[PDB]
């Protein structure tokens, strides 16, 4: 276990040995061992999701802050892509679909049963791509090029990637609540609150609290 | 449906011009500052802003004046009518399934006890409210059980009457 | 044969049958007389299949228009024609003599006895006697099944190209191969509904 | 004069071999035919259906001569 | 058939019928229903005994 | 040899001609698989040699290859060397299918496994196979003279695709300008 998420809480015994575990599941989700292993591989999916969109959202927003390279919002580069796009939406939308559906279903598949995407006739030739490790949620393989999952900091790296993780998926998740209510950039939200970090933040954008919901706000003001 | 939006109805704006008319003649026996005409105004107030919502809503109109609401999910998503039935219905699904996992739950938890009749009458209020919190999941928690075969008492256990 | 989703559990009852991967998730051929029903019907739809597909793809190559161009001369009053030689028949009597010759060949289809012979009859039906020979047969059942579906698929996929965008085959061949990643499926009205 | 269908063996005939319907229509021919409550239930069932459809097609469809415009009748 | 042993009532017309008791006692002087089965809940006159058969009675 | 000196090579590769032990995901670990990407190696191989001493040597003959096919759809008649050359490109893929899929059925009916990769016999004049001391060094000689062969030709592919130019004249402007024009300097290969 890496710790308590409430210190002197009594933590579940089913998270004892999982990565990046800190007996939180107050809602008992995870109860059921079968429920355990899909929500296992459902926040690997979700993590790494997550931490590709944060890098592709936050590296491009720091060099253009820091003047390197001039791209397009995140929140609008979906229109300026698509204009200079060769291939047009609907079949960018199939082909994603298709994509999605063969690799999805290759992993699914994997889940269900472990190592079964690795055997004779399980793809055509390159059924060694795809061996497996034999863990839930961590395929290897080609997926592992570098080969840094025989390392002796295997369990240190499970461990970064789910905390990073988490920290990205509530990043993405502030960036879509960010834009939602003030409008603007994630950089920009940062230079504002670190220009006046009493009077900008989430209880000044109009929207996080409503007024209807707290009078008081209109009340208590100068 | 043949229907018109209530922002551009002419009912919808002679049922606000008629009801605000009728306040205003209850207004005007009163003096400025008194209680009734205090409330009568709010309650003016609150007209307007009803009508206005409801116009700014995109609700649909009949002849009568009136907002109709759009039931189909097809046409409330491809119209903009999905707050008037659709995402009611998942808000109300959602609850209503709190409430019963809730129940079954407790249920279950009592069956266990000694007395499992004594605590359907004198309820574990401190039982009830971490198993009410806990209830936020249900879905999670009912699917994995169909899928188990957990949910379902087997017909073998279940009391019939002669057929 | 193979496995049509690959580490999954196949059914039981489809090991040792022709052209089997184990794809059957519904679980329609659970009864085994169904099963024997199901498997002259596929072979029956993958024969006519294959001669429909190569009939409406070979007059094409021989300009006498597309599937669907073939009977509007029975609503447009015109006549008959194949291969520019006219037909002297009409539709009183070209429909008569095919319920004639059709049903006929298809009650005595039906009348067979025994099950392997409802799929596989030979004699008269395989002159060249590719059935000598046990080990090229059982290949040769891989293969009808293989290529059959193949054309069933066509065939649907000329109805639904058609009903789509309703140009000929070999003209949305050529549409797709003109530009690929702008005429497809996806880029007309029909296949995604809501773009 | 021997052609002809036998209510029996269509019957026993409609069983899905799957077994979702158990025996299916077996044994129903006498169970049918020997029950004059069951013959009387079917022919009370169908009956009053086809009245409620008799009132639900003359008004919105009038077969008579100005029947329409008599809106007592 | 033993003391305190959980059995499933198969007589159609009891109360009971597919539920789970526990019995009692098993008459031996060869009487028509010697099992006597304790249920958890009341029928509708609130009783929460019967006598069964050894047929009527299976080990669960 | 060793493509990466101080790591373990898998075991399954031991033994066999042109063997450095490089297979990091394991793509060979089946026999049955490593069976049949021999002769799939062997086939690219001999096949990129064909191309490359083509491409080449037809240049070093002033004769570029991506050129070649560019008397069909623009219009124009085919031509080899100087001489006027028959035959049309609808008749030419006729000829091209029944020659090769005509020989490369050949390639397959065979129940032997090494004659599938190292046919010998009517494929091997001017005398060469003998015994084992010389065909296993020219075993090791074919598989890595294929290697930049198929390498080359993807090099060929990829620079037009970057550049738009031929290959023997882009070797001419990498030794005009060393250091101002390869791979890095273009807006393709490497973007911003
Ligand atoms: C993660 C997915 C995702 C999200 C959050 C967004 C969000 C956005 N896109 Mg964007 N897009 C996304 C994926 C894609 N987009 C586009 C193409 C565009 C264009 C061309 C434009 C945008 C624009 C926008 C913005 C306008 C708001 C909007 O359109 O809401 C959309 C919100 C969504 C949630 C979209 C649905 C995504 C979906 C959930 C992905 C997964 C679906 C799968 C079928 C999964 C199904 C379940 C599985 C298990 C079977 C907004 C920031 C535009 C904007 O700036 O103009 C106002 C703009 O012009 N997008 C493509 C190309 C195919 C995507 C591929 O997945
Ligand atoms: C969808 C993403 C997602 C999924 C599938 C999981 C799933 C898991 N978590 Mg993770 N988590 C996820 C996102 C995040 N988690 C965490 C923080 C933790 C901790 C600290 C721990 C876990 C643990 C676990 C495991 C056992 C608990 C469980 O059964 O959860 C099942 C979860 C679901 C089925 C998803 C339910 C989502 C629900 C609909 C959310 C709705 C309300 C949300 C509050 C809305 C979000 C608003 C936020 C963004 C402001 C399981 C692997 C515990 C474990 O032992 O380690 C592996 C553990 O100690 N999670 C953060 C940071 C806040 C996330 C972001
Ligand atoms: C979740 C991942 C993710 C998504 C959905 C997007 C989405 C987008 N990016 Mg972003 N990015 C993403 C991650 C990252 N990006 C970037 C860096 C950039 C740059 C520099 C630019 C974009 C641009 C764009 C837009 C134009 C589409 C495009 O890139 O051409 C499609 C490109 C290809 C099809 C070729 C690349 C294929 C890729 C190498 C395949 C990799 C597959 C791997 C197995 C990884 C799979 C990822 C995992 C999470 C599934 C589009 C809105 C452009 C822009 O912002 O607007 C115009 C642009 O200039 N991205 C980094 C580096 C920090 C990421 C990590
Ligand atoms: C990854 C976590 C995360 C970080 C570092 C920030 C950063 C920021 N946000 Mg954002 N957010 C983050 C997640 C989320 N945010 C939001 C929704 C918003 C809104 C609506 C707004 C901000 C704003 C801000 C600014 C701070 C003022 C504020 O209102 O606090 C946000 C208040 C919260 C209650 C969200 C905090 C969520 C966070 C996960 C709490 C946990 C933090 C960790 C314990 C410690 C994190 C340390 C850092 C170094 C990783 C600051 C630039 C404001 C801004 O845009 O202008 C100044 C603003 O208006 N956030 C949601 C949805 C609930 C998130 C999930
Ligand atoms: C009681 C069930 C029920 C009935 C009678 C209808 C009836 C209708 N739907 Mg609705 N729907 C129903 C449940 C549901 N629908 C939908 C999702 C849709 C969509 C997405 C669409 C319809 C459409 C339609 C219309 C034409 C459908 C058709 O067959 O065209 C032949 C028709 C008014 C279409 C439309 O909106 O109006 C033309 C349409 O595009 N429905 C969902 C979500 C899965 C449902 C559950
Ligand atoms: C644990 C609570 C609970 C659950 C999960 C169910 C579940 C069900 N009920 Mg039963 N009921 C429950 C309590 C009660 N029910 C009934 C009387 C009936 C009838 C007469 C019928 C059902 C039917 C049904 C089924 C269809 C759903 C429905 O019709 O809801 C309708 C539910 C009601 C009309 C009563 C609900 C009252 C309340 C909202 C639920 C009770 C809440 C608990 C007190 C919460 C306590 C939890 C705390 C202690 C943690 C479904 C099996 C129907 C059927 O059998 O379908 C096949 C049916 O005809 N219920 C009463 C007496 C009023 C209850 C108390
Ligand atoms: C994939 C192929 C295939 C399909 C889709 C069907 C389909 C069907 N077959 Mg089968 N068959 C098929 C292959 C073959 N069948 C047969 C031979 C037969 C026979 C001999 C019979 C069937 C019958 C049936 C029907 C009932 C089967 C059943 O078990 O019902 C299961 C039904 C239930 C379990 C009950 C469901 C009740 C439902 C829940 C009630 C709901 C009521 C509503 C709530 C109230 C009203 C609401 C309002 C809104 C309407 C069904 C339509 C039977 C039939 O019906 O013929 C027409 C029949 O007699 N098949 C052969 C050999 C020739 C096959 C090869
Ligand atoms: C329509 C153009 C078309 C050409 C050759 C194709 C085809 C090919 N040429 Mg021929 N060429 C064409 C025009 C021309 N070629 C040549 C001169 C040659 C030479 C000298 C060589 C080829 C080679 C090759 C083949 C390399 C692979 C192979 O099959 O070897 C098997 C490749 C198939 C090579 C070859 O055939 O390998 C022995 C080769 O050495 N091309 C000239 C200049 C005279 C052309 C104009
Ligand atoms: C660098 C060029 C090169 C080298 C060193 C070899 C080496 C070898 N080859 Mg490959 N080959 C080469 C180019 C090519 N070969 C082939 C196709 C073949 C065949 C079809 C055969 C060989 C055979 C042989 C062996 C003896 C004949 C020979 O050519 O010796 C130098 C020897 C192992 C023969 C064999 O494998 O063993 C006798 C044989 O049958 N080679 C083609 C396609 C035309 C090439 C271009
Ligand atoms: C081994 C393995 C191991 C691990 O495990 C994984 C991995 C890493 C993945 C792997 C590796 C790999 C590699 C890289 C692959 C690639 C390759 C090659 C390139 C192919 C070719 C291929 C190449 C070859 C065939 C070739 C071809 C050639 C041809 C003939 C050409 C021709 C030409 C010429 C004549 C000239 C003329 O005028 C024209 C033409 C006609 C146009």
């Amino acid at each position: 276990k890496a710790g308590n998420w409430l210190p002197g809480s009594k933590t579940p015994a089913y998270l004892e040995d999982l990565p990046g575990s800190y007996g939180f599941d107050p809602l008992k989700l995870g109860e059921d061992p079968a429920s355990l292993k899909w929500y296992v591989q459902s926040e690997l999916v979700h993590s790494r999701f997550a931490m590709a969109a944060v890098a592709g959202i936050l590296i491009p927003e720091v060099l253009k802050a820091f003047g390197a390279v001039n791209l397009p919002v995140w929140y609008e580069a979906g229109k300026y892509a698509q204009e200079s796009s060769p291939i047009p939406f609907n079949t960018l939308i199939a082909l994603e679909i298709f994509a999605f559906n063969f690799v999805e279903i290759k992993r699914w598949q994997d889940f269900k049963k472990p190592g079964s995407q690795g055997e004779e006739g399980s793809f055509v030739g390159l059924e060694g791509f795809f061996k497996g490790t034999g863990e839930n949620g961590y395929p290897g393989g080609v997926f592992d090029p570098l080969g840094l999952s025989k390392g002796p900091g295997y369990e240190a790296m499970k461990l970064r990637e789910i905390k990073n993780g988490r920290l990205a998926m509530l990043a993405f998740i502030g960036f879509a609540s960010q834009y939602l209510a003030t409008g603007k950039g994630p950089i920009e939200n940062l230079l504002d609150h670190l220009s006046n970090p009493l009077a900008n933040n989430f209880t000044t954008n109009g929207t996080s609290l409503p007024a209807q919901a707290h009078p008081l706000l209109s009340v208590l003001k100068p | 449906s043949g229907l018109t939006p209530c922002s551009e109805s002419k009912g919808f704006a002679k049922r606000q011009k008629n009801e605000i008319k009728a306040l205003t003649k209850r207004l005007k026996q009163y003096e400025e500052g008194s209680a009734p005409s205090l409330a009568l105004k709010a309650t003016i107030e609150r007209t307007e802003k009803r009508f206005a919502n409801y116009g700014n809503a995109g609700l649909l109109c009949g002849t009568d004046g009136l907002p109709h609401l759009i039931s189909d999910p097809g046409l409330a998503l491809r119209f903009g009518h999905a707050g008037e039935t659709l995402i009611p219905t998942v808000g109300f699904l959602y609850i209503a399934g709190w409430i019963g996992t809730a129940g079954r739950d407790y249920l279950i938890a009592s069956k266990g006890e000694a007395k499992p009749r004594e605590k359907e009458y004198i309820i574990d209020v401190p039982l009830a409210l971490k198993i009410s919190a806990q209830g936020a999941g249900w879905p999670f928690r009912v699917i994995r059980e169909l899928q188990k075969g957990t949910l379902l008492e087997k017909d073998s256990n279940i009391t019939v009457s002669p057929r | 044969a193979g496995n049509w989703l690959p580490g999954s559990d196949t059914p039981a009852y489809l090991d040792g049958l022709p052209g089997s991967f184990g794809f059957d998730p519904f679980g329609l051929g659970s009864t085994p007389a169904n099963l024997q029903r199901f498997q002259e019907a596929e072979l029956v739809h993958s024969r006519w299949a294959m001669a429909g597909v190569a009939g409406a793809l070979g007059a094409e190559l021989l300009g006498q228009g597309d599937w669907y161009q073939a009977p509007l001369w029975a609503v447009n009053g015109g006549a008959p024609t194949y291969l520019g030689i006219p037909v002297p028949f009409n539709l009183s009597t070209l429909l008569a003599i095919e319920f004639v010759a059709i049903a006929g060949a298809e009650a005595q289809r039906n009348a067979e006895p025994d099950a392997e012979k409802r799929k596989y009859p030979g004699g008269a039906f395989d002159p060249l006697g590719f059935s000598k020979d046990s080990k090229v047969l059982e290949e040769n059942k891989l293969k009808e099944l293989k290529n059959g579906r193949l054309a069933m698929l066509a065939f649907v996929g000329f109805i639904a190209q058609h009903a789509a965008t309703g140009k000929g085959p070999l003209e949305a061949l050529k549409l797709h191969l003109a530009d690929p990643w702008g005429a497809n499926f996806a880029t007309n009205g029909v296949s995604i509904p809501y773009l | 004069f021997g052609i002809g269908h036998t209510m029996q063996e269509i019957l026993d005939a409609h069983t899905p071999p799957g077994g979702g319907l158990g025996a299916g229509h077996k044994g129903l021919f006498d169970t049918v035919n020997n029950s004059l409550h069951f013959q009387l239930g079917l022919a009370l069932a169908s009956v009053g259906t086809i009245t409620s459809l008799v009132a639900q097609h003359m008004y919105s469809l009038p077969p008579y001569a100005f029947l329409a415009q008599d809106f007592t009748t | 058939r033993l003391w305190c042993v959980q059995v499933k009532v198969l007589r159609p017309e009891s109360y009971w019928f597919n539920e789970v008791g526990k019995v009692v006692s098993v008459d031996q002087s060869g009487i028509r229903y010697p099992v006597v089965v304790r249920f958890p809940t009341v029928n509708y006159a609130g009783v929460s005994t019967n006598n069964y058969s050894l047929e009527e009675v299976q080990e669960v």
